[PDB]
RNA sequence: GCGAAGGCCGGGGGCUAGAAGGCGAUCAGACACCACCGUAUUCCCGGCCGUAAACGGUGCCGCCCCGCGGCCGGCGCGCGCGUCCCGCCGGCCGCCCAGGGAAACCGGGAGGCUCCGGGCUCUGGGGGGAGUAUGGCCGCAAGGCUGAAACUUGAAGGCAUU
């Protein structure tokens, strides 16, 4: 299911730029 | 006949054509030109103008196909052409397939 | 020339007075011999058009057929299209023109708005479709010409339109399907029942 | 595009069905998407059956019938031949063969 | 209609039809009995008759009518019905293209179409509609009228009722044209024309 | 055991209509003499024209017992026509009540 | 809901002409309805029409004669300015000289010809050619 | 007052004009193949004979690929006489 | 306001199956498929969430339209009288005449439409970048909703034939 797949590695990489966000300001 | 009209530049179907016409008119049954080798072209086509019934196999090939082969010379290259003609009524032989019946 | 159905036997005596006649009855024209029965002068005007090479996949490779698009017509009251296709281009003409003079059907035409004499438009908004494109024949002034595509326009000019206001909707650059359309409308101009063929 | 109208199942005047199991692949497969054969075979195999009632105390016995409704998926039932790829046309014919 | 006739087709069972029927068809169904079976009203069924006969008779060759039948028992009729009024005979298979092929061995160009069943006879009728040919159909209460210009309500199925109905007519476009006057009974009997 | 090629089936159904009276149903060697006449049928091939006799000898066994199609027997067509043209006597076809008395005709009405 | 009465009428008619029926029925009759209709039996497109009374919105039972090709209504009825009309007929009605269209006028409901004739204007009813 | 396209001059222009379908009043087209032109025979009152003259009825294809033709065809020789209107 | 499943937050409850985890095989490898054990979960109550190939991939109300059958509910008509028959109305369906369509197919419409106009709402405008970024709102979170541009490319896609 890439389509799927590839929905599950981007919430996964917006989660991880929301953390570095969180890390600043 | 056909080299002459190649070598006078007919175009291949129009001197094909022209070569079928007098054998059918001479009565045979089937015509077939075939010219090949590079027919305006750096690459290599194989044409085959063909009317009629023509045979293909069996030892009757021998008796009632005569098959001509000749080699025109273009200034390109060479254009082999072979010229097939089937006459099922040659007067010695009959055709062993076909079974004449009665009434 | 022998003729093989029984309307090419009454075609034979001259028993048939003009090809529109047979129209008048809806006959089916089998015998190109017919069309040239009625076509005595050069026959009528014949165009070659979209000769496209068309392949078939097979296990040793593509076999490339022609397909030639024909059309004739005089240029007065009658368009015919047909399509054959062959090996040899020129068969497939042969086809195409055979068939083409087998469907030649009659037009009505008729007058934008002076009704001086000869008449010079189609006889309404008259529209045909084949695949997607679809065509609008409307009237035009005498002083307009044949507002169409070079394809249409060709098959407006065999047909004796003088001057017609054309719209085509589809994808009119497959010409096969753009000149069927404006045959298929050309074909409708004796099946509308106007006001003046009332009684 | 569509290859049936009827989507494969029966479904109509429905939303939801039930879910039932493909008794050899264990999948869940709904109601109106499933084989649905219902099989009687005798409770003994017929070579043994003519032999099982000569030994048969009982007078008047009367062998058991097994009475079952097979149930598969698609995949776990075009694999056991109990349904088979049609033709576009032969697709159409609801009919029961025989 | 006369009363002899009428006894006739009540024991040809030409009245008796099947127990579905079309919306097209219902003018000429009289009544239905309880099991389904749809009755004709005779009178009504002989106007077609007499109709059809009138149509047959305005062709100038008799012999350019065609006369098609694939139903077994129809095959004797329709050959009995060519002998007495001439015309083209289709027995058995229709073969396709007989109408439409020029190089058809069997090339017909009729003016007129006479088949015993619009189901049995669909690819006639479809090729009739090819060339401008009109037809004429025998017609039993399911009767897909697409295509058939005059339709004659009869059972058309039993053996015998096919037999009378052509006889039927046979008598009455011979009647029409000439030959026998409708006041002297025909010499030939209706049961020539049905096949055992 | 070896199937018949199209051109000795359609010879021998050809041979056996015109020499029905000719041939005979289970001699081989008596209609391979008939078929070999350069006259009623001409064969070339000594093998095609043994081919050709032995189809027509099952043919004629088929001809004489129960017929096949593709053969026109003029002693069958005969028999055909004169029960085709018999007539069946008086014809027993001469001799819903409502609908009857609808016409008005009320034939065998009471 | 029903908010045209006579764009139902019109395809009613044009579903039964395409049919072959001779006679049809309009389930509701206005006197918009009754004033094109009218129109048409003056041009000869229809034939004798009759409209029964059911004690509400009425019935039409219409005759026809096969003449009739097509007839529509312009929704919203769009107000014309006398020189507009020729600009209408170019592209609504096939051919300048055969066609109409339906327009109520402060005189009354009438063809493009007549408003033309009396130099007025008014909201396009329909058109039928 | 005919049945043509006419010119300033008056003269009918155009050329042929086109059957009218007897039921439908639909014109038969130049192409329409399943259009059929059947005629019905009248009869004198001694003899029932025929006149050699017939009323011919033309029906066009569509109406024949509806099925109509035949109803159609009792109801206009009801009104053309030949059959009893009944 | 409602909204499958999964998820989450409190209480419980805990038979089965079983995301995780652990094992035994497999294989070149296998932390996959298959076997085995089993936690969350599955279930209930009080909430959140707000999504699905949530599909008839077909908005809603209205009109007409061609036959032929099946089923379901209500009602009426004959008839001995039957869970008959023929209707009617509402629903669910199958085939399909025209007609439409690029065709598959739709035909209780995807018909009545280049011969184009019944009313109302929503959405799309080559394929990516990208449902990304940023701002807002919402949720406890997971995430939802709204939603770019720079930049890239000449096709992407539908249906059908071989």
């Amino acid at each position: 299911m890439r389509a799927k797949w590839a929905k599950k590695r981007m919430r996964k990489l917006k989660r991880k730029r929301r953390h570095m966000k969180a890390r600043s300001k | 006949n056909l080299r002459a009209k190649l070598e006078e530049a007919m175009p291949i179907r129009r001197a094909a054509y022209s070569i079928i016409r007098t054998a059918m008119r001479a009565g045979a049954a089937g015509c077939e030109v075939i010219v090949a080798g590079k027919l305006r072209a750096q690459r290599a086509r194989a044409n085959k103008f063909k009317e009629g019934c023509l045979i293909s196999t069996g030892h009757p090939k021998r008796i009632f196909l005569a098959e001509a082969t000749r080699h025109i010379k273009m200034r390109q290259g060479v254009i082999g052409v072979k010229v097939r003609i089937y006459n099922p009524n040659i007067r010695g032989a009959v055709m062993p397939d076909k079974i004449e019946i009665g009434a | 020339w022998h003729p093989s159905t029984k309307l090419g036997r009454l075609v034979k005596a001259g028993k048939i007075e003009s090809l529109y006649d047979i129209f008048k009855y809806s006959l089916p024209i089998k015998e190109t011999e017919i069309i040239d029965y009625f076509f005595p002068k050069s026959e009528l005007a014949e165009e070659v058009c979209n000769i496209m090479s068309v392949q078939k996949q097979t296990t040793a490779g593509q076999r490339t057929r022609f397909r030639a698009h024909v059309i004739v017509g005089n240029r007065d009251g009658f368009i015919g299209y047909g399509a054959g296709v062959s090996k040899e281009v020129a068969n497939a003409i042969k086809k195409a023109a055979k068939n083409a003079r087998l469907n030649i059907v009659p037009v009505r035409r008729g007058f934008w708005g002076g009704k001086l004499g000869d008449p010079h438009t189609v006889s309404s908004k008259l529209s045909g479709k084949c695949g997607s494109v679809r065509v609008r024949l409307i009237p035009a002034p005498r002083g307009a010409g044949i507002v169409a595509s070079p394809t249409v326009a060709k098959v407006l000019e065999f047909a004796g339109v003088s001057d017609v206001f054309t719209r085509q909707s589809g994808h009119s650059r497959t010409l096969m399907n753009s000149v069927g359309a404006v045959y298929n409308a050309l074909k409708s101009s004796y099946s509308i029942l106007t006001p003046d063929l009332w009684k | 595009p569509v290859k049936r109208r009827n989507n494969g199942r029966s479904k109509y005047n429905c939303g939801h069905t039930n879910i039932v199991r493909c008794q050899n692949c264990h999948r869940c497969v709904p109601k109106d998407k499933v084989i649905k054969r219902f099989t009687i075979r005798n409770i003994v195999d017929n070579t043994i059956a003519d032999d099982v009632l000569n030994a048969c105390v009982i007078q008047g016995f009367a062998i058991p019938k097994l009475y079952n409704k097979v149930q598969y998926c698609v995949s776990c039932s075009i694999h056991n031949h109990i349904v088979r790829v049609r033709s576009r046309e032969d697709r159409k014919i609801r009919t029961p063969p025989k | 209609l006369k009363e002899a006739d009428v006894k006739k087709m009540l024991v040809a069972t030409t009245h008796l039809g099947v127990r579905n029927i079309d919306r097209r068809m219902q003018f000429y169904i009289f009544d239905r009995q309880k099991d389904g079976t749809f009755v004709f009203n005779l009178q009504k069924v002989w106007a077609k008759i007499v109709f059809a006969a009138r149509i047959l008779v305005t062709i100038d060759d008799p012999a350019e009518i065609a006369v098609v039948a694939n139903r077994p028992d129809a095959q004797r009729a329709i050959l009995k019905f060519c002998k007495y009024t001439h015309a083209t005979a289709f027995p058995g298979r229709f073969i396709p293209g007989n109408f439409t092929n020029r190089m058809n061995p069997n090339y017909c160009e009729p003016r007129l179409l006479l088949v015993n069943d619009p189901v049995v006879d669909r690819q006639a009728i479809l090729e009739a509609s090819y060339v401008n040919i009109p037809t004429i159909s025998l017609c039993n209460s399911d009767a897909n009228l697409k295509f058939i210009d005059v339709a004659i309500p009869c059972n058309n199925k039993t053996p015998m009722s096919i037999g009378l109905i052509y006889w039927l007519l046979a008598r009455e476009v011979l009647r029409l044209k000439g030959s026998i006057s409708r006041t002297e009974e025909w010499d030939v009997k209706p049961d020539l024309f049905v096949a055992l | 055991g070896k199937v018949r090629t199209k051109t000795i089936k359609r010879a021998a159904r050809k041979i056996v209509e015109n020499n029905y009276e000719s041939l005979k149903p289970k001699d081989f060697q008596n209609n391979k003499a008939i078929c070999s006449k350069r006259n009623v049928a001409i064969i070339p091939s000594k093998r095609l024209r043994n081919k050709v006799a032995g189809y027509v000898t099952t043919l004629m066994n088929r001809v004489v017992k129960g017929p096949v199609h593709g053969i026109s027997l003029r002693l069958q067509e005969e028999e055909r026509e004169r029960r085709d043209n018999y007539a069946p006597k008086k014809s027993e076809f001469d001799v819903t009540q409502q609908m009857i008395d609808s016409i008005g005709f009320k034939c065998m009405s009471t | 809901v029903r908010i045209n009465v006579l764009r139902d009428a019109l395809k009613s008619i044009c579903n039964a002409q395409r049919i072959g029926k001779k006679q049809v029925i309009v389930r509701p009759s206005s006197k918009v309805i009754i004033e094109f209709l009218q129109l048409m039996q003056k041009n000869g497109y229809i034939s004798d029409f009759a409209v029964v009374d059911n004690h509400r919105s009425n019935r039409i039972v219409v005759n026809l004669i096969g003449r009739l090709n097509k007839a529509g209504v312009i929704s919203p009825r769009f107000d014309i300015p006398a020189n507009d009309i020729e600009k209408w007929v170019v592209n609504l009605l096939p051919s300048r000289l055969f066609g109409h269209i339906i327009l109520t006028t402060s005189q009354g409901i009438m063809d493009h010809i007549e408003a033309q004739h009396r130099q007025i204007g008014g909201k396009v009813i329909g058109y039928f050619y | 007052d005919d049945i043509g396209m006419k010119n300033s001059s008056g003269v009918v222009v155009d050329a042929y004009i086109p059957r009218k379908c007897s039921a439908t009043n639909r014109l038969i087209g130049p192409k329409d193949h399943a259009a059929v032109q059947l005629s019905v025979a009248r009869v004198n009152d001694k003899g029932k004979m025929i006149e050699n003259n017939y009323v011919t009825f033309a029906f066009c294809g569509a109406i024949r690929s509806r099925g109509g033709v035949d109803s159609a065809f009792m109801l206009l020789a009801q009104e053309h006489g030949l059959m009893e209107r009944l």
